[PDB]
RNA sequence: AUCUGCGCAUGGCUCAUUAAAUCAGACGUAAUCUGCCGCAAAAAUCUUGCGGCCGCAAAAUUGGAUAACUUGGCGAAACGCCAAGCUAAUACAUGAACCAACCGGGUGUUCUCCACGUGAGACGCCCAGCGAAUGAAUGACAGUAAAACCAAUGCCUUGCAGUAACACCCAGCAGUGUUGACUCAAUUCAUUCCGUGCGAAAGCCGGCUUGUU
């Protein structure tokens, strides 16, 4: 079948290897997973060792992480937005690593308030900072003492979409996390995405 | 209130996807202390072993190289030789040469060979034809590449 | 895998006659490995000729009456290898498997007290779950907990019966070592210097009793001792120390016409 | 008896070599300096048996005792140790209330909820001691022991400190 | 109903032969757990609690080893402070 | 006889293909997979039986199927085949509370106290096993000497000598993994695992002294 081989390339050369034995499966390779944005559907591949890859072929959720709050949460896949391979990616809403995406913002807004005790859906089932013991009001001053948020990212939150890059391999683990944009490479995307509308 | 964070640096950010270190978080907003450089910024770097001093562009450099054995998880294992620059047309790799004597018993003499060598550039060196070099053995990281540059001399 | 040995393809040291099978008992994974060990099998009918064949062989083995390290092993392919003890307590015989100074492999005999104590070169340290520091020997054995100053390359005296550590020897120069492979293989000196070549083989020169200076790589050499006078096990006959061949050959020229 | 070369095994329970051939009193031992251990007769035959051999681990001399029993320093002391006390709860007028009737020389609070009280009689702590064990005080199970420290020794510090502080105050 | 004996109401097929005792085939009973069983199964939990319990002893015993030498090396750079 | 478990990827044969291939000596895999064999590790799990989710109790007395076999058999034959009826396994499936520990994280608009909040202590709740995934922090230091100010906090007594750290039940229950070099070993925090993982095989056999350890 499918083979990794070098058997078949070219010399440096330029020669023609000329191939004396038959392809082996220790070299073999599989057909991609092209995982797509849709509900979960995922399909074991039983590997060298009697290991199992989960091939992923449709997924919808997944763990996406604040790298500057040092936290993650199960946040709903909403659209893919660029994809540095080709935009023919981004219009079949493929999911690979490294591809940006845009997912629900609800859960890292509802943790903010209830850590921070800061609620950024100020100006308009949701967490209440008023409803807090003195002891927690006074750990959310003190958390809040050393703690600045960037505006960016604060005003994807109010929007309910906020803009992430796939960390995990679908084809190989069935998994898309992620983690959160920020900073300069935020800003990198964000140009790229402003470019044509 | 809000945090200042860092501009895009067009002079590395050409390559339709974000340039980054994967070792480290260049946007964390507390720096760990453990991978600063002295310009403030977050920056990986590691010691290879066998005695070679990590350059000081590595060190305190803006560059994003996956491949350089200072500032990536490329390892050196294995034989460490030695060669001649022969062609720089390559972006991040060099072609060098090792010459060498080969013996003929029969005719109890020598002759001259040569072979040749693709090798992995960091942007740290900038060396130039003729130059010499040292090579450190790593993983295959092409079709032909089979070592790193760990030295300019 | 491979499940056959030729006889021509195995270790010298087996004493195996080229003419006598096809085929030498392949030695089974375990502690030591293939190129380093001696077969049960080998053992029980060529070395201690209990057995007269492999048939007799298969009936002691099987019956667990061939203790190793102080548990029965019934495998006539099980790989014992360098200090190992093995003990037949119907016959009252306890030795441990070490190297003379031609680098075969030599029966010494032990006493009780002795049996129960065996030497273990550590060859890794690693950290398990739970935080747990672990040392690898030799031998293959794991250690969960051993001294907080071992390292790699030490040896740990290691009671075989009660399966525990109870003493430490570091690898230092002026240290008693036995060498465990190469053409030195089975000479017992003491550590002179140890050169070090990072990223390569590390040379260990070493001084026998006569003084003769001799050097291997570092991974061959296995401390036995704080010094040459005081050996924390017993040797062979000839005590590790290299003799002239012209010597010899004249010495057993002289013993052979004595005899007769 | 007494013991030379005690080697390793720290542990006093170990020792019980000794306790095999006759009952022991104490143990008291610096690890490999020696080892003392607490008839006569049973001693002398225990002596036959480990002295002049690698008992324990090490070569034993069972050589006659010229060290009476160490005296407990728990016994006849005038301090006192006290605890669950919390400092940031409990001020120190309340804490003298548990104290109240037995009058007290002084008085030390620490930040591992323990508290330390000199009482002007040894008869005063063990007293203290014996009756307020395991009672209850602020909310908390109580539990005093008698303490082995003197104010005289702390006080003869403070006075040898004096002059430090007072030579660095200067400096 | 259970406490019952499970050996008595088991089918007995009768074989009949010339010249023969009419042997009485029966089956042998499976999962017949009896007291012998139960005492090995329980066994097996006391042995894994034992280990692990064991484990910690172990545990304990190498912690308080790398405690009681560092609290040797600070005490004894104490008393040389003290002494010089 | 037949289910189950292991092997049949070894041996034996041959030399057609094959020149940056194969092979030899010498090295690498920190770029990986690895049954059998050796030495080790294992505290996740709401189960079962009698009565009305609740109570009492604890050596867990778990559940469905399918071979051989029986019946009817198809087919010229086929290391070719149907259908029905039985019954097992260390096949397959399910599932074990208390006994039974240490440790941590988030909280209650809950109590008992101190000062007028880097406060303390309890109880209540949700998580806290191996392995796996993503993110965050560790995975060391090794290029200089003294003084004050304030806020809190340690001692000393009612101002800093002395002082490993730590608000008790543990006053030393890791301040210290490894390599030549690691994003590795390992630990902590957050979130996740939906079959593509994890039984004490709910297993077998002996010895006596016959043993709800
Ligand atoms: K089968
Ligand atoms: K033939
Ligand atoms: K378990
Ligand atoms: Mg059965
Ligand atoms: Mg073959
Ligand atoms: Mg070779
Ligand atoms: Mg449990
Ligand atoms: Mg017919
Ligand atoms: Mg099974
Ligand atoms: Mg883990
Ligand atoms: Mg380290
Ligand atoms: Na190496």
């Amino acid at each position: 079948g499918i083979v990794r081989s070098r058997l078949h390339k070219r010399k440096i050369t330029g020669g023609k290897t000329k191939i004396h034995r038959k392809r082996m499966k220790a070299e073999l390779g599989r057909l991609p997973a092209n995982t797509r944005l849709g509900a979960r559907r995922v399909s074991p591949v039983r590997a060298r060792g009697g290991n199992f890859k989960i091939r992923a072929l449709r997924l919808d959720t997944g763990n996406f992480a604040w790298a500057s709050e040092a936290i993650a949460h199960r946040v709903r896949l909403l659209d893919v937005v660029y994809n540095a391979t080709s935009n023919e990616l981004v219009r079949t809403k493929t999911l690979v690593k490294n591809c940006i995406v845009a997912v629900d913002a609800a859960p890292f807004k509802r943790w903010y308030a209830k850590h921070y005790g800061i609620d950024l859906d100020a100006d308009k089932d949701k967490y209440d900072v008023n409803k807090a013991s003195p002891k927690l009001q006074r750990e959310w001053t003190r958390r809040r003492r050393n703690h600045r948020v960037e505006k960016a990212i604060a005003d994807q939150l109010r929007e309910g979409r906020v803009l992430a890059r796939i960390t995990s391999r679908p084809g190989q683990s069935g998994r898309a996390d992620g983690i959160l944009l920020e900073g300069a490479e935020l800003q990198f995307y964000l140009k790229r995405l402003e470019k044509k509308k | 209130q809000y945090y200042h964070a860092h501009a895009v640096d067009a002079t590395i950010q050409h390559e339709k996807a974000y340039q980054r270190q994967t070792a480290v978080n260049e946007n964390m907003h507390r720096p760990s202390r453990k991978h600063v450089n002295k310009s403030g910024h977050i920056r990986y770097s590691k010691k290879i072993g066998l005695g070679f001093k990590t350059p000081a562009k590595a060190l305190n450099g803006k560059y994003i190289d996956r491949k350089c054995p200072f500032t990536s998880n490329v390892v050196i294992r294995g034989r460490i030789l030695r060669g001649v620059v022969h062609s720089t047309k390559m972006h991040r790799t060099i072609i060098i040469r090792r010459n060498y004597l080969h013996f003929i018993k029969k005719y109890q003499r020598y002759q001259k060979r040569h072979k040749s060598l693709a090798v992995h550039c960091s942007p740290a060196f900038d060396p130039k034809q003729g130059d010499e070099v040292v090579i450190g053995q790593c993983r295959p990281l092409s079709k032909t590449i089979r070592y790193n540059v760990l030295e300019v001399v | 895998a491979k499940k056959h040995l030729k006889r021509l393809y195995a270790p010298k040291d087996w004493m195996l006659s080229k003419l006598t099978g096809v085929f030498a008992p392949r030695p089974r994974p375990g502690p030591h490995k293939l190129r380093e060990c001696l077969p049960l099998l080998v053992i029980i009918r060529n070395r201690l000729k209990y057995a007269l064949n492999a048939r007799e062989g298969e009936m002691i083995l099987r019956q667990g009456l061939v203790h190793v390290d102080n548990h029965p092993r019934r495998d006539g392919k099980y790989p014992a290898g360098f200090m190992d003890v093995v003990e037949i307590p119907k016959t009252g015989d306890r030795f441990r498997l070490m190297y003379d100074v031609k680098g075969r492999f030599a029966l010494v005999n032990l006493s009780e007290a002795e049996a129960q104590i065996k030497l273990m070169k550590v060859v890794n340290l690693y950290t398990a779950t739970g935080r747990v520091p672990v040392a690898v020997t030799h031998d293959g054995h794991r250690i969960r907990y051993p001294d907080p100053h071992t390292s790699i390359g030490d040896t740990i005296v290691y009671n075989v019966k009660e399966k525990k550590c109870v003493d430490l020897i570091k690898n230092r120069q002026g240290k008693a070592v036995i060498v465990t492979g190469g053409a030195n293989r089975g000479r017992i000196g003491e550590i002179v210097k140890v050169e070090c070549h990072p990223g390569a083989f590390n040379i260990a020169h070493l001084k026998d009793a006569s003084g003769a200076e001799f050097a291997t790589r570092a991974a061959n050499i296995f401390v036995i001792g704080k010094d040459l006078n005081n050996l924390q096990v017993t040797v062979p006959k000839q005590q590790g120390l290299r003799m002239n061949v012209i010597q010899e050959r004249e010495e057993r020229l002289i013993a052979a016409e004595a005899r007769k | 008896v007494y013991v030379k070369n005690w080697g390793t095994g720290s542990v006093a329970d170990a020792a019980n070599v000794f306790s095999a051939a006759g009952k022991v009193v104490k143990v008291q031992l610096r690890r490999q300096r020696y080892a003392i251990v607490f008839n006569s007769a049973a001693v002398k035959k225990a002596i036959d048996l480990f002295n002049e051999k690698e008992v324990l681990g090490k070569t034993v001399l069972v050589v006659p005792a010229k060290t009476s029993p160490k005296p407990d320093a728990h016994e006849n002391s005038s301090c006192v140790f006290v605890s669950p006390i919390f400092r940031p709860s409990t001020t120190k007028a309340q804490v003298m209330e548990l104290f109240a009737g037995v009058k007290v020389q002084r008085l030390r609070m620490y930040r591992q909820n323990f508290a330390y009280a000199y009482l002007d009689s040894p008869a005063a702590a063990k007293k203290f001691v014996e009756e307020k064990n395991g009672t209850e005080f602020r909310g908390h199970t109580l539990r005093v022991a008698l303490s082995a420290r003197s104010l005289e020794k702390l006080r003869a510090r403070q006075e040898a400190a004096n002059v430090v502080i007072a030579a660095h105050r200067h400096y | 109903s259970r406490t019952e004996d499970v050996r008595k109401y088991v089918v007995r097929r009768r074989v009949v032969k010339s010249g023969k005792k009419d042997r009485l085939k029966a089956p042998k009973i499976q999962r017949l757990i009896t007291p012998r069983v139960k005492a090995r199964r329980a066994k097996k939990a006391k042995d894994a609690i034992a280990k692990v319990r064991a484990s910690a002893a172990e545990r304990r015993e190498y912690l308080r080893l790398i405690a009681s030498n560092r609290r040797a090396l600070r005490q004894r750079d104490h008393s040389k402070k003290h002494t010089r």
